[PDB]
């Protein structure tokens, strides 16, 4: 069962909490939450791959927040 | 060096964008009119 | 220092929890009503609004 | 409603392992929650904007598809 990344129920409740700050009384299609979860997990896994490469370039095995920040800057995020 | 690190991440990001394009096309094929 | 991701006890991260491993009905659309796809002009109007929103945010 | 805590430490470890990471600093957990928060805020804001312009109250799979298309052009 190494297919598991973020559990579905907490992810769904996270999405709905965030959405409330933009519009009240929304419902979601099940596939809308699923697509958001797929995109979020693909984003985070890829960021961890890139972060890992940054750490390795720094001759380290332990990734640190500065590795995440460097990866995001190389990726053009911020 | 840093140039190699930069090229590898940018190359991965290009592939990831194509994977996302493909995923969104599959979503359109299933859910779009 | 850090924390080893591959080591004794890693199986504790991979338990199955049926109560959390599926979306719950609350907050989901249950009737296929009022879910019509964006028309071309509604998508364009949203994207014009978001384009102006982003430009103002800088 | 503190649902950011649903991004658990095991979930973060599962994601890091899938990315090939072997060791993490303790500050990685909060950094990851913060990165996911802004990512989700950005995509959901666009998705709900499509929903509003469709004049309905249900976020559809296609609303999210268009928000993810837009994010691919603006996030980086």
């Amino acid at each position: 069962s190494t297919e598991l990344l973020i559990r579905k129920l907490p992810f769904q409740r996270l999405v709905r909490e965030i959405a409330q700050d933009f519009k009240t009384d929304l419902r979601f299609q099940s596939a809308a939450i699923g697509a958001l979860q797929e995109a979020s997990e693909a984003y985070l896994v890829g960021l961890f791959e890139d972060t890992n490469l940054c750490a390795i370039h720094a001759k380290r095995v332990t990734i640190m927040p500065k590795d995440i920040q460097l990866a995001r800057r190389i990726r053009g995020e911020r | 060096g840093v140039d190699s690190l930069k090229a590898a991440i940018q190359s991965r990001q290009k592939d990831r964008q194509k994977e996302m394009d493909n995923f969104l096309a599959q979503m359109e094929a299933k859910y779009s009119k | 220092d850090g924390e080893e991701l591959i080591g004794d006890g890693m199986e504790r991260d991979y338990r199955a929890i049926p109560e959390l491993d599926a979306y719950e009905a609350e907050g989901l659309a249950l009737d296929d009503e009022d879910v019509e796809e964006l028309t071309a002009s509604q998508r364009e109007a949203a994207e014009r609004a978001m384009r102006q929103r982003d430009r103002e945010a800088g | 409603r503190d649902n950011i805590q649903g991004i658990t430490k095991p979930a973060i470890r599962r994601l890091a392992r899938r990315g090939g990471v072997k060791r993490i600093s303790g500050l990685i957990y909060e950094e990851t929650r913060g990165v996911l928060k802004v990512f989700l805020e950005n995509v959901i804001r666009d998705a709900v904007t499509y929903t509003e312009h469709a004049k309905r109250k249900t976020v559809t799979a296609m609303d999210v598809v268009y928000a993810l298309k837009r994010q691919g052009r603006t996030l980086y």
